[PDB]
């Protein structure tokens, strides 16, 4: 039971780490990303914005 | 018998002054392509830091 809970201690933590997000880098109040997030967490095929995104 | 003596004393100042002036203009073509992004790159600060990205 020593050896299984170190596993489970491990397979825990694991569990809450592994937690993904996207993140946007831009200026501190850049209103342009919060319209960008509403357009991409709808649908939106198309987007369009200014070369200063830089979204890749 | 002649006997003769004779003294002398000189004593001369002398002040300069020189004032020099030049401008050596040069005449590089390459010095008129970096001329073209001098006012454009202004306003591309103004523009990724004050204005909508956006549609």
């Amino acid at each position: 039971c020593d050896e299984l809970a170190e596993i489970i201690l491990s397979r825990f933590s694991l569990i809450m780490q592994s937690k993904f997000s996207k993140i946007f880098l831009s200026d501190i109040q850049d209103e342009t990303i919060n319209q960008f997030i509403n357009k991409l967490y709808n649908g939106a095929p198309f987007i369009k914005t200014d070369k200063y995104i830089d979204p890749e | 018998l002649r006997n003769g003596e004779s003294d002398t004393k000189r004593n001369t100042q002398s002040q300069n002054e020189m004032n020099r002036t030049g401008l050596t203009k040069q005449y590089l073509i390459d010095n008129l392509q970096k001329l073209y992004s001098m006012r454009d790159t202004i306003f591309k600060t103004y523009d990724k830091e004050c204005f909508l990205h956006i549609w």
